[PDB]
């Protein structure tokens, strides 16, 4: 048994009453002076390091080349001039076991976390010196953590892409199946999750030109895509993870739910397939009347009306789809099917729900298309056009396929430095590089879209943190205060920050002038509300720091008028899983699972209490199932008024609570404008 | 909660010697050494001579203490297995391989085996304590039936599954697998009706029956070394037979719900081959706030 | 000279309640007086109960003392016919055609009922007062063992193959022969194992055996009229019932070597109408032609 | 019970000691006359009939065109002039129910046989009058049969592919691997079965792209190509078919054939994959000597060598494979291996045997490529180029795929009629101009290769038929100078019909020059040897038919050397399945496997005797079980002579004979020339 491990093993042992938190103190730094120290390459000078890391096929030269070797020296200098410590066993053994840098053989490390910020920093500057000691500044104080891709492989030769997340439309052919088939499999060998939309495939008993009853439906396809995702397991490293989207008003909904039953046949299940599916307004007002519903066709709308089933808005179109014969349709019951929803998310925590009319009554690119499905984590949120991939000897109509950079302001670091506008503002520079220094060859519609709308996600964490060490219940009100008026600054620069890059470059993202942003109803509940906070602690809170006004809000809006907008999407709020222990953070803005976190890492199992946990702050660390997934819900719909992409919202159940709870609290979401559910985590 | 669910995979299991043809054997039994062909011999013998015990004693006399007429049912079926379908299945295969007097002097070696006989009498000492209405007694006793059925037969299977992984002695290999697969339900069933009476004990009790089982095991364990080294050096496998028997005793402490004894280990790829919360409606009003 | 064909015969008459679908049997049930349906439930209930004890506790302890692997085989094959397939069979039977609570008012009533009560006591008493080496003993169980094969299950045997014979409940009535296809040769069997043990005696001793083998059948005939009366007189056929069990009495005293006792009857002619590819190494020779 | 159906069944309703064999012919005219002549459509005139048929996209209008009415008339009357009669009741009964046309609620009859003849042959001539009339004597005599693509779908509007064997070959890539599943869903959405070479494709455990014990090996893509085989399956009517080949020297090949295993878990098993092994001389020389083989890694090859593993020459390369360091290699016995396969056939039928060096002694366009695989019926056996699809934006290089189009000569009516030549010569046309009007829009290479090549397979059936109704064992030596005579004719003709379709087109096919043809080695065996029959009884049979003789055969070599050759490849001998029951003819050159087949249709259970069965021939028809496979063997490698491509050879199997039996029977065939086994049928 290792020393640090004993060491962090004595958190547990109760002396005087009270755990013995100061024993991760010691639990690292044993970690660090008996394992890190001794397992770290050194080298004489930096230099030298540098040397061996881009001939040795580690970094990649181009990036490096950008500057002289004293500004990367100085970079250097500037991210151990910090002297940074990591506060608990837990979060260097996760930086130096996933993200550190180490030998082709695993066995030594050459990266420390300064080195790994200080590349970090010097790839996102792209050749400014002054840039890239701010972005030092930035990761080192721990206020911006870059996501997981972008913070491991950034500046490395033998590298991943820096985009994780990716959602392609399936459009309802054969050639255009195979297609998506080939890019899943491409983007989840880069190491990407892939989300994909079903809703415009046929359902089951469909007519393939004139032969009737023929097409396997949604379900043919979610096994193709299954074993897609298991061959293409990221070189045999990390399990390929996929998601499938279908709409509640899909034909195969049925269908696509029972492929996540315990009991499920092994030609209906799917294992590495996650399942999402998309409810309109429409859906939830059935259900409420209890009036029986209709799941409909696609192809007999497609051939109808010649646009697709999830391409129209099903609040004006259901009773035209009902009354039409020609549209094919079987009653359900909405109340059934709703209750079938969370009796699977109770066994399985699948499927994913997102709120169709929720994500589309605050979206600012509608015009471009409206939002129909998330991604793998259910905060992705943005318009998508269906590719057109004809035969091989025809040219391909090529659409817009959804991919976002990740980034995540740590709320307890930005809060303590008061830096919510320029950890904003360098958190949106570092995320625009990475969008634009991404391009993938095999996908052509991430690639077109992610040129077209330079789209990024820049989210939040260590909110529940920063509240039970500030002394604020994640319950309370005040804490739903602070959330208002923190992402309503950071909203606010982010704005701000993408007005500035699009006057800077002098271009917007493609189809800016049809958006809200320009014709500046996005603005509105920002000239017409005020958004500082209410109580005077929470007003304190922000002290030494301006909270934008109606006044500020105003002017931002004729800039953007003026200006433009760079980025057609700029905040979501990811689960940040990985990165929250480097950072010392509780994971996004969800509260803490458990206080004390009890793992088990090779044969020795590890605790990790949850940042800043102490005896004065032991009880508003109040576990998530124990707290009223209403007030969560309160919670995240104060935060994603000012998110204009989703929030990765996972619902945090008992045992004792029943299919009718869980209904309840998905209602209650939709109600509170919820835009998306990612999970049903039972206890 | 368990006897119903067994009662109908032991039923599904049944099976007849007679199913399989044994006689395409001689023409790979003819290419083996001499060391192969004792080896295999005294190995069939070892698991002939325990399985015996098994039917006569060890079955029956767990039927007769156990209470609960669809135990005492699963449980008569398991012993009916053991006379009826295992000791044939064993006796078919002695006589397809060998003449009767090899048979019988096979027989007279293994029968005088001093690590064959200690864990042989081990078991059946444990099965002649039981004591009419004591639970603790029968305890030992289905902890003496789990090691036989999950663990003390194994460095025996290990040489027919080793041929069979190969292609060699594909029928009596055949046979041995289907016999293995009734042992292993065998122990995991006996091993739920032992974890029964232990859950029924106090604390210190219970702290005093998990001793007697690893105690049990270390005694059985350490004989079975000595065994493997005597009928297996001889044909380099020791080694080998010695992860398998580790990775079988393992087994057997789970089916007694105890903890593996023993780290894991790989197995040899010859042998491998041859190896709802509560659902409530809707009542409205839950969609207004 | 007898027990492979036994064991031969036995094995190859194995089979499972669940081959026979009994929803077919639904109609004629419904149809049924309630005098009718009580007096059926009742019937199998008492079968059961013979049945439970049989597998549990006869055959088992039969096994026990008869020597030879191969008859003990045969005897373990049939204790576990008696309770794992019998047995289990009736409540198949009792959940296809009756609501739970009937059910349970059976096996209420089977343990309450007086008549049921004494010939289990009768029975199970001689069963367990079997003596380690003493064969004398052994006999008397044996005596018992047979009478309950032969004679005592006939009483209850009579209705369903009544019905079967009318062509009402054939289903239930299939099971039934089957079972009772199994009683003929077990009763057979057990009555040339209680035959060798009688056959060792003195002519005083033999003649006292069969003091004993008398005694206790009329014992257990007057106690079977009166089981007999209290279940049929509400169907009209308590005379029927009566001459059929006489009739079976002199069958199980043939199966002990004994001349029949009751003179011969005509038997309602309703219940006489309800009576891979094998492996071979290449040569070097098969390469070359 | 119907009235046709039951007289059919008083076929074996033994009458005198003898089976009631005319039954049939009153079971065949009751079935007319109570069930055709009802349910088919009748029209006052041909013209009502074939405008009724174009209006209502039943036929092609386009083919129909390039003829005068007139001249459509004159084909009608030729094809009802002869007036043909089922023989039997199979006959029309399958007709009727696999190729006539019907309406499209499948309720009336639109087409007769004369009709579907006379449609067929329209279309094979392509406006010429005189051809048509001649294809209509050609098809209606019964001498040759089309395909059941081609004869179910010539003139037809909505229609699948007249091809329906394709041969991909697939690079070792997951660019390529996608693209192999794309173009497999979309051949099996045309009808057609798709066999896919594996060897080239690296190992299970071999790197991409410097990391390790990557790759998932050629199982991985086996479990995609069952799961696209399976969601293309045309209403699942006839499921998706498909073939995997695999050269015995992969690495592989153990879990190749592990996935035909009964035993095999669900996460290996493949169910709609059919499997061939391609085995070298090499290997077969290994067993032989009971020497230590070695199966090797592609990557590591390709990596060492420049070239693929498969498209080296085994016989030379082994032993530098084997010395090389740098390839990786596994040790296997060759013997064990050769067991396993005998196993698998005996407990499956799988895997499909090629003889690699069998198959590429004789192969005529070696120059171009050595055949590495053989179709899903294990008889296509062309020269293939793999291609190298590149990444979207990248130009693909597009290989060559083989697809080659099916017809059938009936031996029995060929031999009636004293029409050799001309019979191959007509088939050889209509084979060239189904080859010119195939365009496959979705693979690349099969496009290509089509083309190029310009392959047709010309076949037989009716062998066994002709030889039992002629007083002729199938195992005797008077048969096989029979076949041997016969298809050393139909190989004259057909080379003689090749040559002057290139004099006439002026084309050859692509890299004819370099071919044996263009060389004259081809030739040499027909220059030198006499394949005259040796028996009197064999050669009255061919009396009133010319004989090539040596002279012939020279003149034939100087007018190829002086014009070239058309098709690359001519004759292939297929299983011609279902429209062996149409023609009454036995299954292709294979002995039969029943004298009286007895079929279950529905709920109707009817019988079958072989075509021309009686009391004076019953012994005749000896069943394929009862004779010796060697017999069968040497048979087959007398008509394999004379046939450019394979030979769909079943293995008929006792339960009796072990796995040394068959194995035995495949060395014997491997020493006989026998190019490739098709099954091992078990009784
Ligand atoms: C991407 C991927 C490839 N493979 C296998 C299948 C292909 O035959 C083989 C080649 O993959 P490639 O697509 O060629 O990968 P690569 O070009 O980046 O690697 P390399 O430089 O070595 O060519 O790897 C997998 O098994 N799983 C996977 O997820
Ligand atoms: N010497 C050295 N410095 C390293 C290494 N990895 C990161 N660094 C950082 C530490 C300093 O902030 C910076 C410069 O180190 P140096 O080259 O020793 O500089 P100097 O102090 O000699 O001027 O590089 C490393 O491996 N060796
Ligand atoms: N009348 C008619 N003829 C058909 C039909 N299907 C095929 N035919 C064939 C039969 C003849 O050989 C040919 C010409 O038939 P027709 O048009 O009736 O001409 P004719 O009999 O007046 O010369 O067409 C059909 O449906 N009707
Ligand atoms: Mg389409
Ligand atoms: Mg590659
Ligand atoms: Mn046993
Ligand atoms: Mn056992
Ligand atoms: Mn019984
Ligand atoms: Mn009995």
């Amino acid at each position: 048994v290792p020393k640090w491990i004993q060491l962090n093993n004595e958190i547990m042992i109760q002396k005087d009453g009270k755990f013995q938190f100061d024993k991760d103190k010691e639990a690292v730094h044993s970690y660090f002076v008996d394992y890190i120290n001794q397992n770290t390459v050194f080298f004489h000078n930096l230099k030298e390091k540098l040397d061996y890391l881009v001939e040795n096929q580690y970094y990649e030269e181009e990036f490096l080349s950008l500057y002289s070797f004293e500004d990367i020296k100085e970079v250097f200098k500037t991210a151990y001039a910090k002297k940074f410590r990591f506060p608990s066993f837990m979060s260097a053994f996760k930086f130096y076991n996933d993200y550190a840098l180490k030998t082709n053989d695993k066995k030594k490390i050459l990266e420390r976390y300064e080195d790994r910020i200080s590349i970090v920093a010097l790839f996102f500057a792209n050749g400014d010196t002054e840039k890239a000691k701010e972005y030092v500044n930035l990761m080192i104080n721990q206020e911006y953590q870059p996501s997981t891709p972008t913070f491991l492989n950034a500046g490395r030769k033998r590298r991943g892409e820096l985009v994780s997340c990716f959602l392609l439309e399936v459009n309802d052919s054969l050639n255009d199946i195979s297609r998506a088939i080939d890019i899943s499999m491409q983007l989840s060998k880069l190491g990407g999750g892939v989300s994909l939309n079903l809703s415009k495939l046929r359902a089951k008993g469909e007519a393939i030109k004139d032969v009737e009853n023929a097409t396997k439906g949604v379900v043919g396809v979610m096994k193709l895509l299954d074993n897609a995702f298991r061959y293409a397991d990221q070189m045999g490293q990390r399990q390929g993870s996929g998601a499938a989207y279908l709409n509640i008003f899909h034909r195969d909904i049925n269908d696509f739910l029972d492929t996540k039953k315990i009991s499920a046949d092994e030609d209906v299940r799917v294992k590495t397939l996650s399942i999402g599916v998309v409810i309109p307004d429409k859906f939830v007002e059935l259900a409420r009347e209890d009036k029986a519903a209709y799941v409909f066709y696609p192809h007999t709308i497609y051939k109808e009306y010649g646009q697709h089933m999830d391409e129209m808005d099903m609040n004006e179109m259901y009773d035209k789809f009902v009354d039409n014969p020609r549209v094919k349709k079987e009653k359900i019951n909405p109340r059934k099917l709703l209750e079938k929803l969370a009796m699977l998310r109770s066994e399985s925590g699948y499927p994913y729900i997102m709120f169709q009319d929720n994500v589309n009554k605050v979206h600012a690119n509608n015009h471009i298309s409206k939002v129909k499905f998330s991604n793998l984590c259910s905060e992705v949120l943005q318009a998508s056009q269906v590719s057109s991939y004809t035969d091989y000897d025809e040219e391909d109509e090529i659409g817009l396929d959804i991919s976002c950079n990740l980034g995540s302001l740590n709320i307890l670091n930005v809060m303590e430095h008061k830096s919510i506008e320029k950890t904003v503002k360098l958190a949106t520079d570092s995320l625009t590089h990475v969008s634009e220094t991404t391009d993938i060859r095999n996908a052509p519609a991430v690639r077109r879209a992610n040129k077209a709308m330079k789209s990024i996600g820049l989210g939040a964490m260590n909110l529940h943190g920063y509240l039970a060490q500030n002394g604020i219940a994640y319950e309370s009100p005040e804490a739903r205060d602070f959330a208002n008026t923190f992402f309503m600054m950071v909203n606010f620069y982010s704005i701000q920050r993408s007005a500035e890059i699009a006057k800077e470059k002098g271009e917007t993202f493609d189809q800016y002038e049809g958006s809200t942003y320009a014709t500046g109803e996005y603005f509105d509940k920002y000239v017409s509300t005020d958004f500082s906070p209410k109580y005077e602690k929470i007003a304190n809170l922000f002290e030494g720091m301006h909270i934008p006004t109606t006044e500020d809000w105003k002017k931002l809006k004729a800039f953007v008028a003026e200006h433009g907008m760079y980025h057609s999407y700029r905040l979501c709020i990811a689960p940040t899983g990985s990165i929250s222990y480097v950072q010392s953070s509780t994971a996004s803005v969800m509260p803490i699972m458990e206080r004390i976190e009890e793992r088990t890492y090779g044969n020795s199992k590890t605790y990790y209490p949850m940042p800043g946990l102490a005896s004065n702050n032991w009880f508003f660390y109040k576990e998530a199932y124990d707290m009223d997934m209403f007030k969560v819900v309160d919670m995240i719909a104060t935060i994603q008024q000012h998110i204009d992409q989703g929030i990765s919202f996972t619902l945090f159940l008992k045992d004792t609570m029943t299919t009718r709870d869980l209904n309840r609290i998905d209602l209650y979401a939709h109600h509170r404008g919820i835009k998306t559910i990612y999970y049903a985590r039972t206890k | 909660d368990f006897t119903q669910m067994f009662y109908n995979q032991n039923v599904k299991q049944f099976w007849l010697p007679e199913e399989i043809a044994l006689n395409g054997d001689l023409l790979t039994w003819k290419y083996l050494g001499k060391n192969e062909q004792d080896t295999y011999m005294k190995v069939l013998a070892g698991l002939t001579l325990l399985d015996t015990e098994q039917g006569n004693t060890g079955m029956p006399i767990v039927a007769e203490h156990v209470d609960g007429h669809q135990r005492k049912a699963v449980l008569n079926f398991m012993a009916m297995m053991e006379n009826a379908v295992h000791a044939k299945s064993y006796s078919n295969i002695f006589m397809t391989l060998a003449p009767t007097e090899t048979i019988n002097e096979v027989f007279e070696w293994v029968k005088q085996n001093k690590y064959l006989q200690k864990k042989a009498q081990m078991i059946v000492g444990l099965y002649k304590a039981i004591q009419k209405d004591d639970e603790i007694s029968l305890f030992k006793a289905m902890v003496a039936s789990v090691y036989l059925e999950s663990f003390l037969f194994y460095s025996g299977f290990y040489y027919p599954l080793y041929f069979y992984g190969q292609g060699k002695l594909m029928q009596s290999g055949e046979i041995i697998n289907l016999i293995l697969r009734d042992e292993a339900i065998h122990g995991v069933y006996v091993g739920l009706l032992a974890q029964e009476i232990y859950n029924k004990q106090t604390e210190e009790k219970k702290a005093e029956l998990r001793e007697f089982a690893i105690d049990l095991l270390n005694q059985l364990y350490e004989n079975e070394l000595e065994y493997t080294e005597d009928l297996y050096d001889q044909v380099g496998l020791s080694h080998d037979v010695k992860k398998f028997i580790r990775y079988n005793a393992n087994k057997a402490l789970m089916n007694l719900g105890f903890d593996p004894y023993f780290e894991e280990e790989d197995i040899n790829p010859i042998v491998l081959n041859g190896l709802k919360a509560t659902v409530e409606p809707l009542k409205d009003d839950d969609f207004y706030f």
